[PDB]
């Protein structure tokens, strides 16, 4: 399949029409998502088949081809840029100084943008262009919008 | 079947759209990894 780094759309053909499921990441030939959006199933490139390689339902990730290769973090300081990709419209960078997740084992960076959950799996970035997570897993507030962890495997 | 498609490259764009608040939030992480609000 197709095997340039960047950002993709993940698609279903088992509902009506062509769907959008979530989105994610290829990066040095490895696919990240979240679980939530493929249930670790295999994916089609092309003819090419993605096996999954890695996941975890508690982290809500999932790598395929290859071990997890994102690595950066949010400062805890700077604005960062949700590269949305909401079904059926362009990519588009949304940029946002990230809240607090804080949880028993420790502060996670959230970001307050309200998509649809067919977005779930688009990147956070920093300032020169490294994915510092992943945007889709988090909680409905007090105001009924949704504000997104940002969600980071560890690369071994 | 679940399937891919090239959606973009991954950039910092200068002058992109700055949008929403920076909420400081007490949650919790289950075993199903469903986050959830603690007051
Ligand atoms: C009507 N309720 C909701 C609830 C969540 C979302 C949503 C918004 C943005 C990005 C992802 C999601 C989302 O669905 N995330 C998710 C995580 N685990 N699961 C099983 C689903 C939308 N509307």
């Amino acid at each position: 399949g197709e095997t340039t780094d960047g950002v993709y759309r993940v698609m279903t053909r088992r509902l009506l029409g062509s769907t959008q499921v979530g989105v994610g990441v290829m990066q040095e030939g490895v696919f990240h998502t979240m679980w939530h959006v493929t249930k670790g199933a295999a994916l089609r490139s092309g003819e090419g088949r993605l096996d999954p390689y890695w996941g975890d339902v508690k982290q809500d990730l999932v790598s395929y081809c290859g071990p997890w290769k994102l690595d950066a973090a949010w400062d805890g300081l700077s604005e960062v840029q949700l590269l949305a990709v909401p079904p059926g419209e362009r990519a588009k960078n949304i940029q946002t100084l990230p809240g607090i997740f804080k949880t028993k084992d420790g502060d996670i960076g959230a970001v307050a943008l309200d998509y649809p959950a067919g977005t779930s799996g688009s990147p956070i970035l920093d300032k020169c262009g490294r994915v510092i997570g992943l945007y889709g897993n988090g909680v409905v507030i007090k105001n009924g919008s949704y504000v997104s962890a940002i969600t980071q495997g560890k690369r071994e | 079947d679940m399937y891919i498609e090239r959606a973009g490259d991954i950039t910092w764009e200068k002058d992109a759209e700055v949008t929403g608040n920076s909420p400081r939030l007490d949650v919790a992480l289950d075993e199903s990894g469903d986050f959830s609000l603690v007051e």
